[PDB]
C-alpha cells in the first residue's frame, strides 16, 4: 500500500528453535546472480541483477 | 541380527519431540478434576468446541 513498511496490522510467527554451539559475532548475506546468455562475438561473461 | 541403534544427542532435551499419548472419553456438566499434557490448570470436560 502507500506505506512500504512503516505500518502493519499482523502477527509475527516462530517456526522452529535450533541450537548453534559456536560464537557469532559477524554476519554476511547472499545474493543471487543470473547468467546472461551472451553472443560468442562478445567474448564476455556479465550477469542479470 | 540387523542391530539398530538411535542417537538420543539430549543437547535439546527441552523441545516439542515428546510422545507420552493417551486416549479417554471426557464428558462434561459434572464436578470433576482432570489434566492432562500440561498447562498447569484444571477445566470441564467433552473434548473439541471452539
Amino acid at each position: 500500500l502507500v506505506r512500504d513498511l512503516p505500518q502493519g496490522f499482523s502477527a509475527l510467527e516462530p517456526l522452529v528453535d535450533l541450537p548453534i554451539g559456536i560464537n557469532i559475532t559477524r554476519f554476511q548475506t547472499l545474493l543471487a546472480l543470473h547468467r546472461s546468455y551472451l553472443t560468442p562475438g562478445d567474448s564476455s561473461s556479465g550477469w542479470t541483477a | 541380527y540387523r542391530v539398530v541403534v538411535l542417537s538420543f544427542e539430549l543437547l535439546h532435551a527441552p523441545a516439542t519431540v515428546c510422545g507420552p499419548k493417551k486416549s479417554t472419553n471426557l464428558v462434561k456438566n459434572k464436578c470433576v478434576n482432570f489434566n492432562f499434557n500440561g498447562l498447569t490448570g484444571t477445566g470441564v470436560l467433552t473434548e473439541s468446541n471452539k
